[PDB]
């Protein structure tokens, strides 16, 4: 995250860190959307341009987490991967289209002060809430700078974009399955999503049940916090049928 | 730059 | 889940966070 703040405790218990057993390293973030089930983007665990492509037995999952680094003895708490899921269509060849994945847990995950299951939107809420200039926010233990690396959970408020600015900023071909968000030059405050914050979460608090949703999953963007580049999202709710589907048929 | 975390989930 | 999105530390209590005000005032 490139120009946040340290989370406070507790502020995203969803939160969730994919982590590679060897080398032991971040690969990614991720959300609790269940006591078995996490959520996160498809090119954390298969992008063929970068030779990746993990199976289960080569990740960790870690919930809980503040310290990026620490092993928060008492706190976190750590899950085998039994499956994972991605998405049939998700498109690694060009841009990024469908960029989501899920992950099943070998056991649930106690709930506790520090995790947590977000929630996913229904179609009310996603039209409520994803409109141009309503805020979202964006939390991972990702590069503070595009070209070092946080002690704690980072955060950034960011308003999401009019669709036409976001591909007016781009030569990537945009999808309806990506939103993008971040603040224009025009606008002074700055921030980002950067590389490692991949697969976590944006979310949103409705103002309607006073509940947290996730609307985006971080994907893609050209570099980190540049000036008329904004960070895309995968659009959570389009691809709910799908999410939904997988859960039904194997959870 | 990781901290060491339990053998039992490595196993 | 039915509990889903409401923070231990935070909803939960009542207690609200630094910065979700920020999240409100935009929406419209
Ligand atoms: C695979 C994907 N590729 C890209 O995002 C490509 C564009 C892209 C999009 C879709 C298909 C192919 C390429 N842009 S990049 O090459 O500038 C990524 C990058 C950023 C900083 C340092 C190093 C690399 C990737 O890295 N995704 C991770 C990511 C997530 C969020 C952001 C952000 N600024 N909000 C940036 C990168
Ligand atoms: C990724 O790895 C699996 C095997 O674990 C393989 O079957 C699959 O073809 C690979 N997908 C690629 C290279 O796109
Ligand atoms: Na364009
Ligand atoms: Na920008």
């Amino acid at each position: 995250i490139v120009e946040g703040s340290d989370a406070e405790i507790g502020m995203s218990p969803w939160q969730v860190m994919l982590f590679r057993k060897s080398p032991q390293e971040l690969l990614c973030g991720a959300s609790l959307i269940s006591d078995r089930w996490v959520l996160t983007a498809a090119h954390c665990l298969l992008y063929p341009p970068w030779d990746k492509n993990f199976t289960e037995n080569d990740l960790l999952v870690r919930i809980g987490k503040h310290s990026r680094t620490r092993y928060e003895r008492n706190i976190e708490k750590i899950s085998m991967l039994e499956k994972i899921y991605i998405h049939p269509r998700y498109n690694w060849r060009e841009n990024l289209d469908r960029d989501i994945a899920l992950m099943k847990l070998k056991k649930p995950v106690a709930f506790s002060d520090y995790i947590h299951p977000v929630c996913l939107p229904d179609r009310e809420t996603a039209a409520s809430l994803l409109q141009a200039g309503y805020k979202g926010r964006v939390t991972g233990w990702g590069n503070l700078k595009e070209t070092g690396q946080p002690s704690v959970l980072q955060v950034v408020n960011l308003p999401i974009v009019e669709r036409p600015v976001c591909k007016d900023s781009t030569r990537i071909r945009i999808t309806d399955n990506m939103f993008c968000a971040g603040y224009k030059p025009d606008e002074g405050k700055r921030g980002d999503a950067c590389e490692g914050d991949s697969g976590g979460p944006f979310v949103m608090k409705s103002p309607f049940n006073n509940r947290w949703y996730q609307m985006g999953i971080v994907s893609w963007g050209e570099g980190c916090d540049r000036d008329g580049k904004y960070g895309f999202y995968t659009h959570v709710f389009r691809l709910k049928k799908w999410i939904q589907k997988v859960i039904d048929q194997f959870g | 730059d990781f901290e060491e975390i339990p053998e039992e989930y490595l196993q | 889940e039915a509990d889903c999105g409401l923070r231990p530390l935070f909803e939960k209590k009542s207690l609200e966070d630094k910065t979700e005000r920020e999240l409100l005032e935009s929406y419209i």
